[PDB]
């Protein structure tokens, strides 16, 4: 997916990471490269650092990075 | 469902029609149409007569427009090779379709198989195979008091 | 007869690619030299959990690992046995036997296992 | 006059057309999956066979739900009781009374029944006029291409 | 991309080193190799299926198959190949089949 | 009675107690062909015992071809050790014989008009769906496959004393029936 | 009627047009009549008498048999066109002593025969055994 | 010669050829599905779930609980509730 299709695989793959066990944030570009989604679109890096990793209520910025959102929840 | 109680109910009334036929008029195949037929009896507890030969000589020989005299001889024929095991495990259709055969070309009213094999459901190449196995006695099978428009001997071979 | 239909390859692969030598911006220059290198390169048990109660049980596991016999490469449009035999419909396709190349458009065969 | 055929072609033409409307109904499911049809199977022959047949039996036209506007007394059981009576059943006429029949009085003999409709026979009571039989060489036109 | 059968061929092979004696002076970018490649093979599948209406026959003795991905791998002992105009004899032979 | 009924058959079903992955096993396999498309299962088959086995998923097995016992469980512990080379943790549980097929001839001829017509509580008849009779054994579990050639097939049979038991009693029944 | 109004009836029937996209095409041409049949029990057809009708309450109606041409398109330039000869539709109650009556032209003998009075008129229906005139 | 015997329908038996040929819709590993889906999303916004399908040509069941675990259904009052590839 192009503009909607790579967003999906990062959140999804971000939800997983958490599930093993790994609180440390994680950068964009970290992410981008288990997501397979290196040769995504520049205008949608800035889009998900701007925009999806913030406005969404499971992602924590950290330092700069992100994290998962895990004290929100109830655990 | 229907179609195998049309089937069943055909054969508890005397009158059978072959599952080829119950087919013909159904979407359902003959394989389901059995499928069903056999879960039905063991549902209702319930069995069917063994058809014979002669349970399916009128209708085919009707349609075949066949003489009334055509029409006793092939049953007399049929009922006679089954009597004298000439055709031991050939399903009942197969040899009332060669006995039709064997008495239709004796007569004046002659029927390709290929004819036959159509009302009757069965291909020619088993009415070949049965009427192979009954030709042999021709002369016994056959009613003694039977017209021959054509010579029991000269009856084709195949 | 073989020959001959290399060439015919090579003419529709150089036809094929100068749509794409052109519109990755490679000069074409670049497909004269790749024929060149192109040619000259081809001319009681009651407990039975434990399963090593049996050794070598199984043949030699190299056989696909040479793959340097002769080498059949084809499609199927129907594959099927009867309880002995294999049966095989295969339509074009093409063998290297013996080095020597040889193409085919239908073939049949049966074989036994 | 209205005889057998007329009256049979308007039923025909409707349950022809039930016919017609019942096979798209069963091809059109059997193309939604995809499967080709099979036509014998699609025919229901019963529309053509009941439907005709259940209009004499009754004299009802139409389909049954619609016997409100359907007419009644158009098929009746043969008169048996003498040769002529059976006759005279096999050449009878009707005159629906109807909206028609109030505006003008049919029951009286009119002038132009000369040769065409018997003047003596006529029923006594409520149907004295209405129901009429033909002169003996009266003669009812079966109809023609005008083309 | 491509359904990839004759690159593990000796036509194949020999595309391939040639491909790869361009990359090492240089000439040719990775990505360019590749699409020469799927080109090839389109080019070559398109071609046995239209130029090629010749018919033959085999037989032999079955030592091993297998089935994944719609790929048989029949490995054949002691197969005869007859021909209307020649015959051959090959002790093992692998078929690679795909549809 | 003198006839004993031969093995044609065996089923069995192991438990290899482990998730497995078809994709992996028919790429490494020698003998497995395996089809999604088709079949759910992966179909292996080796020739010393000549038995066919089907693999699933789950690591439950499926073993068939066996003419006896034995070659059912060697074939089908054959089959577990393949695919515990092939790295899997594949182990031999609750190992089951599901089905067995037994074959044998009366060497006489068999009227099954007659049998059916006596025994139409337990025989089905139809010449038009197959030849044979089928008879369905009660005390025995047995479903018996009755020709006019005088061969009969039993099978549904989960130990082998089920074949004889149930042959021994049909053969008085179609000595009865002796054409 | 039935020489003219039930062959035009069918004929001013439109095609039928059927789209799934393969187009199916379904058109009625030709209509075809047996003498009145009555079948049995096992299926046999044989001639029905009227009396037969009478006495057994059978209905005197003949088999109606249509021709039907079947066209299908696959939208692959392909076109296939089958026909289905003599279609049965249904059965027509027969007037009796009509051309389409079994009758029709024989001598008072052989109406005899069939215990038919020769001067019966005929002109009416038989439906379930009762003979049925049609009122103008 | 009309309802001749027939062991089974031509049509019956062609139909079935073809289905036997085609063969069941296999499951594919869910990273390719996914990103067939996400691919797809790009044509139209909301898809439905009969022709989404077609489209992924995967079992209904798979495809449900893969759609499911990103995509969710919004209810429309003009024609349904259906499917939207949109995880949020």
């Amino acid at each position: 997916g192009y503009k909607f299709g790579v967003l999906a695989k990062i959140v999804n793959y971000m939800k997983t990471r958490h599930q093993r066990g790994d609180t440390h944030p994680l950068t964009l570009d970290e992410i981008l490269d288990e997501t397979q989604h290196l040769d995504i679109g520049l205008k949608q890096k800035q889009w998900l650092m701007t925009e999806a990793l913030v406005n969404n209520p499971k992602i924590e910025v950290i330092d700069g990075k992100y994290a998962f959102k895990p004290k929100y929840n109830v655990r | 469902i229907a179609s195998a109680c049309l089937y069943i109910a055909c054969r508890q009334e005397g009158v059978p029609r072959t599952f080829k036929e119950i087919c013909a008029v159904s979407r359902i195949s003959k394989k389901e149409i059995g499928r069903c037929f056999k879960l039905i009896l063991k549902a209702l507890e319930t069995s069917v007569d063994l058809i014979t030969t002669g349970d399916f000589m009128s209708r085919f020989c009707s349609n075949l427009c066949l003489p009334k005299q055509v029409q006793m001889a092939a049953t007399h024929i049929a009922r006679k090779a089954v009597e004298l095991d000439l055709v031991p495990g050939r399903s009942p259709i197969s040899v009332a379709a060669a006995a039709i055969y064997m008495a239709s070309q004796a007569s004046a009213e002659k029927r390709t198989q290929k004819e036959i094999g159509d009302i009757a459901g069965v291909a020619d190449v088993t009415i070949r195979q049965s009427y192979r196995l009954i030709y042999p006695r021709a002369p016994d099978l056959f009613p003694t008091d039977f017209k021959f428009d054509t010579p029991v001997d000269k009856l084709p071979q195949l | 007869t073989v020959p001959k239909l290399y060439r015919s390859v090579i003419e529709d692969v150089i036809n094929d690619v100068r749509d794409i030598f052109l519109d990755d911006g490679v000069d074409e220059q670049v497909l004269m030299e790749l024929k060149t290198l192109w040619e000259n390169k081809l001319m009681g048990q009651v407990e039975e959990e434990p399963l090593n109660s049996e050794d070598d049980v199984s043949d030699e596991e190299g056989q696909e690992l040479f793959d340097t016999e002769n080498v059949v490469v084809c499609q199927y449009d129907k594959i099927h046995r009867s309880k002995n035999k294999w049966k095989f419909h295969l339509k074009d396709g093409i063998m290297n036997l013996n080095g020597r190349d040889y193409i085919f458009s239908k073939a049949i065969g049966d074989a036994e296992w | 006059l209205d005889l057998a055929g007329p009256l049979l072609a308007f039923l025909f033409r409707g349950m022809f057309k039930n016919l017609l409307k019942e096979v798209r109904i069963y091809a059109q499911k059997f193309i939604d999956r995809g499967k080709d049809f099979n036509l014998e199977l699609a025919i229901k022959t019963r529309i053509i066979s009941d439907g005709l047949k259940y209009s004499l039996a009754t004299g009802n036209w139409g389909d049954q739900k619609k016997a409100h506007q359907a007419r009644a007394g158009v098929s009746q059981v043969l008169n048996r009781l003498t040769f002529a009576s059976t006759l005279s059943h096999l050449r009878r006429l009707n005159s629906p009374i109807g909206r028609d029949g109030k505006l003008a009085k049919p029951r009286q003999l009119h002038n132009t029944l000369w040769g065409m409709v018997c003047p003596a026979e006529t029923p006594e009571g409520h149907a004295v006029g209405l129901v009429k039989n033909l002169a003996l060489m009266a003669y009812i036109s079966v109809g023609s291409q005008p083309s | 991309m491509a359904y990839q059968l004759y690159r593990n061929t000796t036509l194949g092979n020999s595309l391939q080193e040639s491909l790869d004696e361009l990359i090492q002076s240089q000439q040719i970018t990775p990505q360019l190799a590749l699409q020469v490649l799927l080109q090839f093979d389109k080019a070559i599948n398109a071609a046995l299926a239209q130029r090629v209406r010749n018919r033959v026959n085999f037989r032999g003795s079955l030592n091993t198959y297998r089935f994944c991905d719609n790929v048989w791998t029949f490995v054949l002992n002691d197969v005869e190949f007859r021909e209307v105009t020649e015959l051959i004899k090959v002790d093992k032979v692998k078929i690679v089949a795909c549809d | 009675s003198g006839i004993v009924p031969q093995l044609q058959n065996i089923v069995s079903t192991v438990n290899l107690g482990c998730k497995l992955d078809l994709k992996t096993i028919a790429l490494r396999a020698r003998n497995a062909e395996y089809n999604p498309k088709r079949f759910a299962a992966v179909i292996m088959r080796i020739r010393e015992p000549r038995t066919t086995a089907l693999i699933f998923s789950s690591g439950k097995m499926v073993c068939t071809g066996a003419k006896s016992e034995e070659q059912s469980r060697l074939a089908a512990r054959k089959y577990a050790r393949v695919v515990q080379k092939l790295g899997f943790p594949a182990k031999f549980l609750d190992f089951k014989i599901q089905n067995m097929v037994g074959s044998c001839d009366v060497k006489f001829p068999i009227r099954l008009e007659g049998l059916v017509l006596t025994h139409q509580q337990f025989s089905s008849y139809e010449p038009e769906l197959f030849p044979g009779l089928i008879y369905r054994m009660i005390k025995p579990r047995i479903v018996l496959l009755i020709f006019v050639s005088g061969k009969v097939v039993l099978t549904g049979a989960k130990v082998r004393a089920e074949i004889y038991e149930a042959f021994e009693n049909i053969y008085p029944i179609l000595k009865g029936f002796r054409k | 009627f039935i020489q003219m109004s039930v062959q035009r009836i069918v004929e001013d029937a439109p095609p039928i047009d059927l789209q799934a996209p393969p187009r199916y095409l379904l058109k009625f041409e030709q209509i075809y009549l047996s003498k009145p049949t009555h079948w049995e029990r096992d299926g046999a057809p044989s001639p029905m008498m009227p009396n037969e009708a009478r006495l057994r309450n059978l209905t005197y109606s003949a088999p109606l048999y249509v021709d039907i041409t079947k066209t299908v398109i696959k939208e692959g330039e392909e076109q296939l066109q089958t026909q289905h000869q003599k279609t049965f539709i249904g059965k027509i109650p027969i007037m009796l002593r009509s051309t389409y009556c079994l009758l029709n032209g024989l001598t008072d003998r052989d109406l005899c025969e069939l215990n038919e009075c020769p001067l019966d008129p005929g002109g009416y229906f038989i439906i379930n055994g009762s003979e049925k005139v049609l009122i103008a | 010669t009309n309802y001749k015997p027939v062991a089974n329908h031509q049509y019956n038996i062609e139909y079935e050829r073809k289905k036997k040929e085609d063969g069941k819709r296999a499951r594919a590993d869910k990273q390719h599905v996914l990103d067939m889906l996400f691919s797809a999303f790009e044509k139209h916004q909301y898809y439905n779930l009969k022709d989404l399908v077609d489209i992924t040509k995967q079992p209904v069941v798979y495809l449900k609980e893969i759609l499911k675990e990103i995509g969710v259904q919004n209810v429309k009052g003009i024609h349904k509730n259906t499917w939207e590839l949109k995880p949020e």
